[PDB]
C-alpha cells in the first residue's frame, strides 16, 4: 500500500499550519516583498489560551499596546479587558454619598467578573472562550455607555437611575 | 522544490493539473492492461496522435464519485451538458480498457443525475404552498442517511481494499430506491392553480403505494406520510375552530379532488360547517401514534372511526 | 484551512474567506492546489456562517445601545429588544453544534468536510427559513405589536423545527406586552 496522503478535505493540526504558512508566503511574494506579518502563531493554543484567561483578570498582556485568524477572534475577547480597566480605575476612591455607594455597588459587579474567571475552568478551547464570554462581556461594555467612561453625579444621577 | 515537493507528497493535487501523475506498479498485464492496450494499437497503426488520457488512480476515482452521488454538485470530472453529469475521458487506471470503463461510469453517472434533479428542487426552494416544503423535508430526511453511509466509505478508501466492483453491490440497496423516484418526481415535474397543483402531486404517491399494495414499500410510505401533514391539519382545523381558512384554495376542498379522504369527505364537510353554527350562538396527533399499532387500504378505514366519531358529536 | 472554516463561521473571518458586507464571505480563489470538488462544499456552508454574522450584528445592534433617552418602535422600541433577545437563545444549537465539530476534529484530524456538512444541513433549510421574518420586520418599519403577527402567520406552518424556533421568539415578545398587562389591568 501506500495510504491515499492528505486531502484538502483531509488532514488538518500540521497540514492545516502547512496550509496557512503556504498562503501567507503567497501574499508576501504576490506584493512584491513589501508586506510583513507578525508571528504566524502567538504561542500555542492552551498557553495562548491561559494568556487570554489572564487578560480578563485586568493585566493585559504585553503583547498589547495603548493561523492567522486568530487576530479576529483575538481582539473581540482583548477589548473586554482593557474596558474593566476603564471601569476599575474610575472606581479607585475609598462628592455625593450616593455616588460613593453607587461606585461601591459598581465593584459589586467587577467583583464577579473577576471572580468567573479562572475560578471555573480547568481549560477550554479558544472558541469556548468566544462564545462563552459573550452574554456576559458585552454585558461588560454595556456599563461603560453608563458611566461616561461635568458628568451627572449625585442626587441627578441617583434621579436619572431610578 | 520545497513547496511543490512537499505538496506532491501530502497532497494529491497532481493528477489534473501541471505534470500529470504516473503510476509505477507491479506490471505485466494483470494490471498493466491499459499499456498492454496502446501498445495493441501503436502496433496496429491508427498512425499518430495517442489517445489523450491524463491517468488518475482508481481509489480516487471512487472518492470523486461518491462526492457526486451524495448530492454537492460542481467537481471537475464529469462536466455538464445541460446540467447533466456525463463520463469524461482522459480517465484510465492502469487497466479497464477505457471502453467498458466509459460505460460503468455512464451508469452511475445515470445514477447521480437522478438525485442530482432532486437537489435542483431543493436548491430552487432556498434561492406559501407548505406542501412544497414538506416534500423537501421527507427528501431530506432520506438524504442525510444516504449520505451517511458514503461519507463514511470516503475515511475507508484511505483504509483494507476499496474498488468499483466492492461499492457497486455495496451500494446496491440504494441504487435500487433511486430509481423509483426517477418515474415518481417525473410525474411530479411535469405540470396553475395551487389546487390542481396540489391535487396532483398528491395523486401520485397515493397511486404508487396501492400500485404495490421490502424496502421500496418503506421509502413509499415515509415520503407519504411526511407530505400529507398539511392537509390533516386542515382537516382538523376546519372541524374544531368551526371556520375555513386556506392560502388560496392551498387545500384541495373549495367550499382538485383526490380520492384519498373521499370514502369520509362528505362527513368532513357536514361537521366543518355544523361547528359554525355552534359557534354563532387532536387528529394528526391520532394518526402519528396510528402507524405505530393493507397499507392504506384497511388501515386508513381504521383512521375513519375517530373521525367519525366526531362528526358525529359536531352534528349531534 | 478547515479549522480556518470553523472560525470563519463563529463569526471570526479569515484570511482565507474574507468577509465584506455587500458580498459576505468569499474564498481567496483558484490556486493550483485546490480544485471545485471541496470548493463548493466550503461555499455551501459559508452561506450559513453569512446569515449568522448579520443575525449577531443586528441582535448586539439593537440590544443594548442607549441609556433609554420620541414615536419610534423600529429604531428604539421595546418589542425590537425583545425580538432581538429571543434571537440569540433560539440561535444557540448553533454555537453548539461548532463546538462539537472542533472536538471532532480534535479527536481525527483526518475527517472531511462532508462530515462537517451532514451535521449541519440540519440548519441548512431552518437558516434561510428564520430570515425572511426580520428581514420583513427591518424593510416595511414593522413596529409595536406588528411584529407579533409577522411571525405567527409564518409560525402556523408545516416544519416542525421552523415553529418551534420562533415559538420561542413569540414568547419573549409575548413577554413584554404581558408585563405591561399585568399592571395595567
Amino acid at each position: 500500500g501506500h495510504r491515499e496522503e492528505p486531502y484538502l478535505t483531509e488532514a488538518g493540526r500540521d497540514a492545516f499550519d502547512k496550509f496557512c504558512r503556504l498562503h501567507q508566503g503567497e501574499l508576501q511574494l504576490l506584493a512584491g516583498g513589501v508586506l510583513q506579518a507578525p508571528q504566524p502563531v502567538l504561542v500555542k493554543e492552551c498557553e495562548l489560551v491561559k494568556d487570554v484567561l489572564n487578560v480578563l483578570i485586568g493585566v493585559v498582556s504585553a503583547t498589547f499596546s495603548l493561523p492567522e485568524s486568530i487576530s479576529s477572534l483575538l481582539s473581540e475577547v482583548a477589548e473586554y479587558g482593557t474596558c474593566y480597566t476603564r471601569l476599575s480605575h474610575f472606581s479607585l476612591q475609598p462628592k455625593g454619598l450616593v455616588f460613593q455607594a453607587f461606585t461601591s455597588g459598581l465593584r459589586r459587579y467587577l467583583q464577579y467578573y473577576r471572580a468567573c474567571v479562572l475560578s471555573t475552568p480547568p481549560t477550554l478551547s479558544l472558541l469556548t472562550i468566544g462564545f462563552l464570554f459573550k452574554k456576559l462581556g458585552r454585558q461588560l461594555r454595556y456599563l461603560a455607555e453608563l458611566c461616561g467612561v461635568a458628568f451627572p453625579t449625585g442626587v441627578k444621577l441617583l434621579s436619572y437611575l431610578y | 522544490p520545497d513547496d511543490r515537493s512537499w505538496l506532491e507528497h501530502h497532497v494529491v493535487h497532481q493528477y489534473w493539473t501541471a505534470r500529470p501523475s504516473q503510476f509505477p506498479h507491479s506490471l505485466h498485464l494483470h494490471s498493466n492492461l491499459a499499456a498492454v492496450w496502446d501498445q495493441h494499437l501503436y502496433s496496429s497503426d491508427p498512425l499518430y496522435v495517442p489517445d489523450d488520457r491524463v491517468l488518475v488512480t482508481e481509489t480516487q476515482v471512487i472518492r470523486e464519485t461518491l462526492w457526486l452521488l451524495s448530492g454537492v454538485k460542481k467537481l471537475f470530472i464529469f462536466q455538464l451538458i445541460d446540467g447533466k453529469v456525463t463520463v469524461r475521458n482522459n480517465i484510465i487506471v492502469t487497466h479497464l480498457t477505457h471502453s467498458c470503463l466509459r460505460s460503468v461510469l455512464e451508469q452511475i453517472a445515470a445514477y447521480g443525475q437522478v438525485v442530482f434533479r432532486l437537489q435542483e428542487f431543493i436548491d430552487e426552494v432556498m434561492g406559501p404552498f407548505r406542501t412544497y416544503q414538506a416534500f423537501m423535508w421527507a427528501l431530506y430526511k432520506y438524504f442525510i442517511s444516504f449520505k451517511e453511509e458514503l461519507a463514511e466509505i470516503e475515511k475507508c478508501i484511505i483504509n483494507t481494499t476499496i474498488t468499483l466492483a466492492i461499492v457497486v453491490d455495496k451500494l446496491a440497496p440504494r441504487l435500487s430506491q433511486l430509481k423509483v423516484l426517477h418515474k415518481v418526481f417525473s410525474t411530479g415535474v411535469a405540470e396553475t392553480r395551487n389546487v390542481v397543483r396540489a391535487s396532483h402531486l398528491l395523486n401520485t404517491l397515493y397511486k404508487a403505494i396501492l400500485e404495490y399494495d421490502e424496502q421500496t414499500v418503506s421509502l413509499l410510505f415515509s415520503l407519504w406520510v411526511e407530505t400529507v401533514r398539511p392537509y390533516l391539519q386542515t382537516v382538523d382545523e376546519w372541524i374544531v375552530h368551526g371556520h375555513l381558512w386556506d392560502g388560496a384554495r392551498e387545500f384541495i376542498i373549495q367550499r382538485t379532488m383526490v380520492s384519498f379522504l373521499k370514502p369520509v369527505l362528505k362527513q368532513i364537510i357536514m361537521a366543518g360547517k355544523s361547528m359554525q353554527l355552534l359557534k354563532n350562538l387532536e387528529l394528526d396527533d391520532v394518526h402519528d401514534p396510528l402507524l405505530a399499532i393493507t397499507f392504506e387500504l384497511t388501515l386508513r378505514s381504521c383512521l375513519y372511526p375517530h373521525i367519525d366519531k366526531q362528526y358525529l358529536d359536531c352534528c349531534g | 484551512m478547515i479549522h480556518e472554516l470553523l472560525l470563519a463561521l463563529s463569526g471570526y473571518p479569515g484570511s482565507i474567506f474574507t468577509w465584506n458586507k455587500r458580498s459576505g464571505l468569499q474564498v481567496s480563489q483558484d490556486f493550483p492546489f485546490l480544485h471545485p470538488s471541496e470548493t463548493s462544499v466550503l461555499n455551501r456552508l459559508c452561506r450559513l456562517g453569512t446569515d449568522y454574522i448579520r443575525f449577531t450584528e443586528f441582535i448586539e445592534q439593537y440590544t443594548g445601545h442607549v441609556q433609554q433617552q420620541q414615536g419610534q418602535g423600529g429604531l428604539h422600541g421595546i418589542y425590537l429588544r425583545a425580538f432581538c433577545t429571543g434571537l440569540d437563545s433560539v440561535l444557540q444549537p448553533y454555537r453548539q453544534a461548532l463546538l462539537d465539530l472542533e472536538q471532532e476534529f480534535l479527536g481525527d484530524p483526518h475527517l472531511s468536510i462532508s462530515h462537517v456538512n451532514y451535521f449541519l444541513d440540519q440548519f441548512q433549510l431552518l437558516f434561510p427559513s428564520v430570515m425572511v421574518v426580520v428581514e420583513q420586520i427591518k424593510s416595511q418599519k414593522i413596529h409595536g405589536c406588528q411584529i407579533l403577527e409577522t411571525v405567527y402567520k409564518h409560525s402556523c406552518g408545516g416544519l416542525p423545527p421552523v415553529r418551534s424556533a420562533l415559538e420561542k421568539i413569540l414568547a419573549v415578545c409575548h413577554g413584554v406586552m404581558y408585563k405591561q398587562l399585568s399592571a395595567w389591568m
